[PDB]
């Protein structure tokens, strides 16, 4: 029934209201940190030399 | 026309006759008789000093069938001496009456288009080989049977150059020089002879190649399916293996009978039927081929200009299928003399020629899919 | 009355709304401002595998990175072995609609679904050696549109239904489905650590989903048409979504609040994969119009273009390692930049 | 074909013109 | 050692290789035929029709006419949203419409039959898939629409304007009324199909019976006709 | 969120006119093409008008030809529908919808019972 629906849509509204939520600022950093902390170990943003490269 | 060769024969036989004949038969024993002598047109037996010598017309000529009366003068002084004409290094001759009893330009302007056009078919047709083989994405049946036609055209092309450039040495002055010493030159050469069977060979691979198109697009609008590879064996053994099934054939018989033309010359028309029939075999099927698919055609358009879009149609479909043949294809070299002959002549060359040059302009340049083909890779090169 | 749940739900939307305003302290192109830019991106085809016939909808990615499956609509999945080119495996399926394909982690299994509802278990390790259908799931009234290996005995799929499905491999059953979407699921990436996983579902809305425990944690919206393609951030707290609008958005599981869309104006054919490198600072986007834009995720300036292929990109996936990217394409070809 | 045609009249015209300088070159002594 | 197992791969490869091939010449040798309509549409019983002469997502009906091999997908469990798994359907030789007519008189299904071809026809991944349309509805239009029963004049205004064209063939002893309203009927979706399909996909309009037998004869003819006009349009002679 | 409100419903005799607002947001409302559909009591749904990106194209359903008449409003972000000599038959609940994709012109799935992208609805009675 549509009412069912709609009382689980409410239901699910009220659960998400409390959830734990931190600053954009906080994320941003967290996530420009783990991006620079694996900055050499990604070989598609350093092209390692072809002695490496097994698709050579 | 009468061949050099046997003009040297019969000019070696009558120099070894009359010389034998002089230096054999005795003297005369006339009164102040100059002494019997021999140059290099024709025989001189004794002649009375201080008058002139009347000797019958050579029979070596080649207008001998033409005007055998003729009698050659030479003069004699009245010491027994041969009269020294002005500045000649041989004494006083005279030869009016023993000369004989034009086409250059219609060949040279024949062979001028015919020339012109197979080096630019040869020129559009590379460069459509190397534009359709560099795409990788272009690969299928279909184009694989087009470069096979373009290079069966290339390939023609390249042996009409080289039968031009065979036709300069056969009759080029040193060749000329060995003829008449009685030397080998190049017409006796066996290369001579294979340089005509390699354009023959040519000739009628490019047939077949055109034959081979034109079956494969009926079975493909026939809505007839078989194995794709065997197919394309079967189609590749028709368009290469073919034409050795004749073209040796005729080859075999040129040599063991008349061989003195070096395969140049097709005099009997005999022999000549052997590689044509099977070529007018090939343009029977192509025409008809050619009408089926402008009846599909026409049965595409009435149901879903007409006319014009009819006409387009058609032209398109006559370098793929060469077609144009058909219009002189049974005009047969026994009955082609005169202006009919050179219509048939200049019409076949200068179409034929330029075929190469068509199909490849139709089937890579201006073709849809090539030219976005084109432009996207473009675009990837500038977005590299 | 239902107009009175209507009103409650709009409150709680509106409360939402106002919570996740008050976090927006600052953008992440603000924070990432004073970072170089990753520069122009050059990737050649290393590797063009093909041999499949129809257009191919689905691969994955061997953990070995190495192997790959490759589904097409011919019926076939077809392993090949990227090193080498060589076809190791070629599967023929039961049904030529298939639509998805994955890889287990031990490499065992390899698993595909398509129109028919049925989501097929093939076992590559069988003592004959050839591939025999070893689980058949059947549970499921639509479509399915994608299938993830939790590991050898759990797979979790989701189909064209609006819900997604937790499945036990040996008993064949359904641990536990997840009915929160209200449009057609064609898409999920599981957690790094297989704890949570998100679902772009038709209807501009990702969900965090609990594998455990059961249910909806998270709804994420802010997309203005479909979603196709979905993956998580390497580190885990984040993921980007493909959509039909012909924008890719970044979205943050703490934060609640999307961050980040990168979005072009000479495009506007919409996203068809998604998928980021090892560091996570590219993300890499498969497009209509016959091209893979690589997108710097940190500062949303593009770095390059992966084009070279002659129809619909479908699927994109970067090695676990890292040091190469496939993509499939509807004129059946897959290739490997590096 | 015209080609192969074209080449036996070309070659047959040759042959009488090269006879006709065989001729010529008779008549001037060689 | 490493050898062996490369040349090991290199033979499975080959093996591998050798049954694709074989595979091969039977996916290009089969036509694929997507059945679409609605339920009212009567496509069961030409489902039937195909099954008699010779709970899952998809029905696959295999028949063969004139020894070519046919392949007809029937959809049975997937929702009503198609816009998704539609895309699967991009290659498929022909879709073929069956329009529920007289089914009315859904407040208009023929209004919702037009609107479904119509996007069908607009789409841009099926804009190179023709749509084969048998109108499987006449034999009842007839009788709803010689009682007045149909009354199709207040759902379409056209029909108080409409001409009968002069291609149109009435069959032997079929009324005006019927005839005018059959080809009204094909004219509307010729009307759609005339727009956006210039040159690259075609419509081939049938009025059909749920009991006709022929069905297979015209599907056949059209699919031949379909193949015929690519093959002519990828040499660009059309 | 994609979000539809529609409004201007209500109560009419037979002969009236009444006019349906609906106000969008969430989206750019000029790439999207929109739609008008209905649904009777004890019936599916049933489409009734359309209108392009500029508006340029409009379409109706057989039914309400001449009557009704569609506009759009892209600056203001919102779609209107002017409803002329009603009739008893006219009387079913009022939903907006819009089209999946952006730039396409096939609307597929907007009668469908569950679009996603279709408005709560408004019901309109004569």
């Amino acid at each position: 029934a549509s009412i069912a629906q709609a009382r689980k849509l409410v239901e699910q509204l009220k659960m998400e209201a409390n959830i734990d939520r931190i600053k954009v600022s906080k994320a941003a950093a967290d996530l420009m940190a783990y991006c620079e902390a694996h900055a050499k170990e990604d070989p598609l943003l350093t092209p390692v030399p072809a002695s490496e490269n097994p698709f050579r | 026309t009468v061949s050099l060769w046997e003009t040297v024969q019969k000019w070696r036989e009558y120099r070894r006759q009359c010389q034998r004949s002089l230096t054999e038969d005795p003297p005369p024993a006339t009164d102040l008789f100059c002494n019997r002598t021999f140059d290099e047109y024709a025989c001189w037996p004794d002649g009375e000093p201080g008058s002139f010598v009347n000797v019958s017309c050579p029979w070596y000529l080649p207008w001998a069938s033409s005007v055998p009366q003729g009698h050659v003068y030479r003069f004699c002084t009245a010491e027994g001496l041969w009269l020294q004409k002005d500045n000649s290094s041989l004494p006083w001759r005279d030869l009016s009456e023993c000369e004989e009893s034009s086409p250059e330009e219609q060949l040279l302007f024949l062979y001028i288009i015919y020339t012109v056009g197979y080096a630019l078919s040869f020129s559009a047709l590379v460069i459509a080989s190397a534009i359709l083989l560099g795409f990788r994405h272009l690969h299928c049946t279909r184009n694989y049977i087009h470069l096979n036609l373009f290079a069966s055209f290339i390939l023609r092309a390249l042996s009409v150059f080289i039968k031009d450039a065979a036709l300069k040495w056969m009759y080029s002055t040193a060749a000329q020089q060995h003829q008449w010493d009685g030397l080998l030159s190049y017409q006796d050469s066996l290369s001579c002879r294979l340089v005509f069977l390699l354009m023959q060979y040519c000739v009628a691979a490019n047939y077949y190649w055109l034959l081979v198109e034109g079956v494969y697009l009926y079975t493909l609008l026939a809505f007839s399916v078989f194995s794709e590879q065997w197919i394309f064996r079967l189609y590749v053994s028709i368009g290469w293996g073919v034409p050795l099934l004749f073209v040796v054939p005729w080859g075999i018989v040129k040599y063991l009978y008349e061989d003195e033309g070096c395969w140049t010359r097709n005099s009997n028309m005999n022999y000549w039927l052997i590689i044509r029939l099977p070529i007018l075999f090939t343009i029977g099927v192509n025409f008809l081929i050619f009408v089926r698919v402008i009846c599909i055609v026409v049965s595409k358009l009435k149901a879903n200009d007409i006319k014009c879009r009819l006409a387009k149609s058609t032209l398109t479909l006559i370098p793929l299928l060469g077609t144009h043949e058909v219009i002189f294809a049974f005009v047969m070299d026994e009955h082609a003399r005169g202006t009919l002959r050179f219509i048939k002549l200049f019409t076949e060359l200068s179409f034929t020629s330029f075929q190469g040059l068509m199909v490849a302009i139709l089937y890579c340049f201006v073709n849809n899919e090539v030219q976005l083909e084109f432009r996207k890779s473009w675009e990837r090169w500038r977005l590299e | 009355e239902l107009d009175q749940l209507r009103q409650e739900a709009e409150q709680l939307k509106n409360q939402i709304r106002d919570a996740r305003k008050a976090c927006a302290d600052a953008t992440l192109s603000q924070i990432t401002n004073n970072i170089d830019p990753v520069g122009r991106i050059q990737m050649r085809t290393r590797r063009t595998l093909r041999g499949h016939l129809a257009k191919i909808y689905a691969m994955h990615w061997g953990t070995d990175s190495r192997l790959l499956v490759s589904a097409s609509q011919d019926g076939k999945l077809i392993i090949w072995d990227s090193y080498t080119t060589n076809k190791v495996h070629a599967i023929p399926l039961r049904s030529s609609w298939v639509m998805t394909c994955a890889y287990a982690p031990s490499g065992n299994y390899v698993a595909c679904g398509g129109l028919d509802n049925i989501c097929s278990i093939y076992n590559l390790k069988t003592r004959e050696g050839n591939v025999r259908v070893s689980r058949e799931l059947a549970g499921h009234t639509g479509y399915l549109s994608c299938c993830r290996f939790l590991d050898d005995n759990q797979i979790v799929t989701s189909s064209g239904d609006t819900t997604c499905a937790l499945w036990d491999i040996e008993t064949g059953q359904q641990t536990t489905t997840f009915t929160g979407h209200t449009g057609d699921v064609m898409s999920l990436s599981l957690a790094p650590d297989t704890r949570l996983f998100v679902s772009g579902a038709c209807d501009a809305s990702a969900k965090l989903w609990d594998v455990r425990e059961g249910m909806c944690r998270q709804t994420f919206t802010g997309h203005e048409s479909d979603i196709n393609a979905i993956c998580f951030f390497p580190n885990g707290n984040a993921f980007a979504t493909g959509s039909d609008d012909a924008t890719c958005r970044l979205f943050d599981l703490r934060a609640d609040q999307e961050l980040m869309t990168y979005s072009h104006d000479n495009i506007i054919c919409g996203i068809t994969s998604v998928s980021f490198s090892k560091s996570g600072r590219l993300l890499l986007a498969g497009y209509d119009d016959f091209n893979c834009n690589v997108w710097d995720a940190l500062k949303a300036d593009r770095a390059g273009v992966l084009a070279g292929h002659d129809n619909r990109v479908s699927c994109l996936g970067v090695t676990d390692d890292g040091m190469a990217v496939a993509t499939g394409s509807w004129d059946s070809f897959l290739k490997i930049w590096n | 074909h015209a080609e192969g045609t074209f080449t036996s009249d070309v070659s047959s015209y040759l042959e009488g013109q090269a006879a006709k300088e065989f001729i010529a070159w008779l008549v001037k002594g060689r | 050692d490493q050898r062996n197992e490369e040349k090991a791969q290199r033979e499975a490869n080959k093996k591998i290789e050798k049954q694709l091939q074989k595979d091969k010449q039977v996916y290009r040798a089969t036509h694929r035929l997507l059945l679409l309509g609605a339920g009212e549409s009567g496509k069961n019983t030409i489902v039937k029709q195909m099954r008699i002469l010779h709970t899952s997502g998809i029905f696959e009906t295999k028949f063969q006419v004139d020894k070519v091999n046919f392949h007809m997908f029937d959809v049975g469990a997937q929702r009503d949203e198609r816009r998704k798994w539609i895309q699967c359907f991009n290659d498929v030789t022909a879709i073929i419409f069956v329009v529920a007519s007289s089914s009315y008189n859904q407040t208009n299904r023929l209004q919702a039959a037009l609107k479904l071809f119509d996007s069908i026809w607009n789409n841009k991944w099926l804009r190179d898939t023709s749509v084969i349309l048998f109108l499987n509805k006449q034999d009842l239009l007839a009788e709803k629409v010689l009682a007045g029963k149909s009354k199709i004049e207040d759902y379409f205004p056209e029909f108080a304007r409409y001409t009968t064209p002069e291609d149109a063939t009435p069959e032997p002893g079929e009324d005006p009324r019927v005839t005018r309203a059959k080809y009204f009927i094909r004219d509307e979706f010729l009307r759609i199909s005339t727009a956006s399909g210039d040159g690259r996909h075609y419509c081939y309009p049938h009025f059909t019976c749920a009991v006709d037998t022929e069905n297979i004869r015209r599907v056949f003819n059209d699919c031949r006709d379909i193949i015929q006009r690519m093959h002519l349009r990828q040499y660009e002679l059309l | 969120q994609v979000q539809l409100q529609e409004s201007g419903g209500g109560l009419v005799q037979p002969g009236g006119s009444l006019r349906l607002s609906c106000a969008a947001s969430g989206f750019t409302f000029s790439n999207y093409k929109m739609n008008w559909v209905r649904q009777a009591p004890g019936k599916g749904l049933e489409w009734v008008s359309d209108i392009s990106q500029s508006g340029a194209s409009i379409s109706y359903t057989g039914s309400v030809k001449g009557r009704f008449t569609i506009s759009r409003d892209n600056a203001k972000n919102t779609l209107y529908l002017q409803m002329n000599s009603l009739k008893p038959e006219d009387t079913a609940v009022y939903y907006c919808a819009r089209c999946p994709a952006p730039f396409t012109r096939d609307c597929f799935d907007v009668t469908s019972t569950t679009y996603a992208y279709r408005g709560q609805g408004t019901q309109v009675t004569v």
